[PDB]
């Protein structure tokens, strides 16, 4: 992805 | 036996696609949808999947499988070595789907609603420290931000980022030192920034660049798509895709139901009943994520942009955290729960990024209680025979572990490791006695200045496509959730990016030292490397997840009618 994102798991 | 990338990326469909059909897509969820169509105020893997028919937050750059940014996407980015800029020429044709134009003020706004501290958002970095005049900005020290200019005006399609040094991940989507993305300054210029992360129009309501817009959306639930007449690009198959979330638990019995043509984001653990499914194809690939264990170190000082190191707590020793991280039995776990599909992580690099992962640095994907006992030993954290649990100054070693909702076996790994510190004779808890829901977590990690009432918690991201990870940890980054600050892994983050590391002989030196000082400090505890599974009904055609391929969205269709 074009930014670090935050992941439910 | 882990499973190798020996999925399939594509699901190549000999059944023509028909004109129109409504394609169903989940991403499965146990947490509600959070919509928001700024890239600069979303925080959450999700809501940016969900995004993906709408243009994906508005990305502005095509791509190439390795992530390399080519010409003929919705924007060019060129760049200048000897004047350090970069130079962004939006298509002449690149409309918001009200129809106006989207111009070089929409690419600029994007920086204020990330610097402009007035709109809360969570993403400043010290990548965007290095655009000129960009922390001036950020700090109300200037009004404007000097290093980003218009060369045909705000109402043109050019703009200039220019830079105080340049970086060897600028050639590569991803890299946190440019941002990707626009916003529709006209549509949004009278919204105050406090109030623009919960205004309508950008949440049920939004103004989007993709060959979809979004027509309906159900807040915490859904989207309805249809085409955006106004994409400057392939015209979309489809009549439809909707966008919901599935809960974990029901996600298995909407395949079979043929509910979903597509579900994202499915857990290793179901991994087994979906590969049984005979009306789907299972797609996989290795996964750009990383899963990690924080300790609680510090608190971030918003006001001032840094992570201060200064939590009073037992974790402030290194042979305490080490051991914590020595003690737990990955391997066990994944090799019960994953189905192949998990992979203890021997460092926070993923294998995706192949040539700078490093599959020799040893961490801490191997039990070692042994040599845990004996650096809390060493430490002076002595065992007490009576209690079973180690003391200093009379005081127990005792954490709280904020442990997060997951799949169904979610309470029993969080407790597995809850006995594996037990055997180490620290004591460790449940945050208020129970596992933690997502978006509470994410509150509770992202809200500065951090709180002090947990000590260990789990983290997972799916990554930046470019693998240097200054934006997860750099001084200033509020997603440093544990608020280290060490001057050997600034270094290290920096030397990674240095003009010396344009050289990939030395970014590769670079990236070992990181991986190895990371391990070393403890800060953080690598965790898992995962391979990706998507199940895909037989119906649709088109679908690929190759990297490389741009144009999915308007390519992708369906074979016969949904029941």
């Amino acid at each position: 992805s074009l930014s670090q994102s935050l992941s439910q798991s | 036996k882990l499973k190798a990338g020996n999925f399939d990326v594509a699901y190549q469909n000999p059944d023509k696609a028909i004109k129109g059909g409504n394609l169903k897509v989940a991403y499965q969820s146990d947490s509600p949808m959070k919509a928001q169509w700024l890239s600069g105020l979303s925080n959450d893997a999700t809501f940016a999947t969900m995004s993906g028919p709408g243009g994906g937050q508005d990305g502005l750059f095509f791509t190439d499988s390795g992530f390399k940014f080519i010409k003929g996407g919705a924007a060019d980015v060129a760049l200048d070595k000897e004047s350090k800029t970069a130079t962004i020429t939006l298509r002449k044709d690149l409309k918001w789907s009200d129809g106006s134009e989207v111009t070089a003020k929409d690419y600029e706004f994007t920086y204020e609603t990330i610097a402009n501290p007035a709109y809360g958002s969570d993403r400043w970095t010290d990548s965007l420290a290095n655009i000129v005049g960009l922390s001036d900005y950020h700090t109300g020290k200037a009004k404007t931000i000097s290093g980003i200019t218009f060369p045909d005006g705000e109402n043109g399609k050019v703009i200039k980022v220019q830079f105080k040094e340049m970086k060897p991940g600028m050639t590569q989507s991803g890299n946190g030192y440019f941002l990707e993305t626009v916003a529709p300054y006209q549509y949004l210029k009278d919204v105050a920034p406090k109030d623009l992360a919960s205004s309508p129009k950008t949440t049920t309501k939004p103004l989007v660049t993709g060959p979809f817009k979004p027509e309906n959306v159900v807040a915490g639930e859904s989207i309805k798509y249809v085409p955006n007449p106004y994409y400057w690009g392939e015209k979309p198959k489809l009549n439809s895709i909707t966008y919901e979330v599935v809960s974990t638990a029901k996600s298995v019995a909407a395949l079979s139901s043929s509910k979903y043509d597509i579900i994202n984001g499915m857990v290793s653990s179901q991994y087994k009943q979906v590969k049984n499914l005979k009306g789907y194809k299972v797609l996989g690939q290795q996964a750009m994520y990383i899963s990690l264990m924080y300790y609680n170190l510090g608190h971030y000082d918003a006001k001032n942009s840094i992570n201060v190191q200064d939590r009073k707590t037992p974790l402030q020793d290194q042979n305490v955290r080490q051991a914590i991280g020595y003690a737990r039995n990955v391997a066990e776990v994944d090799n019960k729960f994953s189905n192949g599909l998990s992979t203890p992580a021997n460092s926070l690099i993923p294998p995706i990024f192949k040539q700078f992962t490093s599959s020799s640095v040893k961490g801490y994907e191997k039990q070692d209680l042994d040599k845990a006992n004996k650096l809390l030993d060493e430490d002076g954290w002595k065992l007490n025979k009576s209690t079973g649990y180690r003391e200093k100054d009379g005081k127990e070693l005792s954490l709280v572990y904020a442990a997060r909702v997951g799949d169904a076996n979610a309470e029993t790994i969080a407790q597995n490791y809850i006995q594996q510190w037990k055997k180490i004779g620290v004591k460790v808890s449940l945050y208020n006695g129970k596992l933690m829901e997502f978006n509470s977590w994410v509150d509770h990690m992202t809200t500065p200045p951090g709180a002090n009432d947990w000590d260990i918690t789990d983290g997972s991201w799916s990554l930046a496509s470019e693998p240097s990870q200054q934006d997860l940890f750099s001084a200033a980054a509020p997603y440093n959730f544990g608020h280290f600050n060490d001057s050997e892994i600034t270094k290290d983050l920096n030397d990674i990016d240095s003009a010396k590391s344009e050289n990939p002989t030395y970014r590769k030196a670079a990236f070992v030292k990181y991986q190895e000082d990371m391990n070393k400090k403890a800060y953080v505890i690598p965790t898992n490397f995962m391979l990706n599974y998507t199940p895909v009904n037989k119906r649709v055609v088109g679908m690929t997840l190759d990297y490389g391929a741009m144009n999915t969205w308007s390519e992708i269709g369906v074979s016969s009618a949904k029941l």
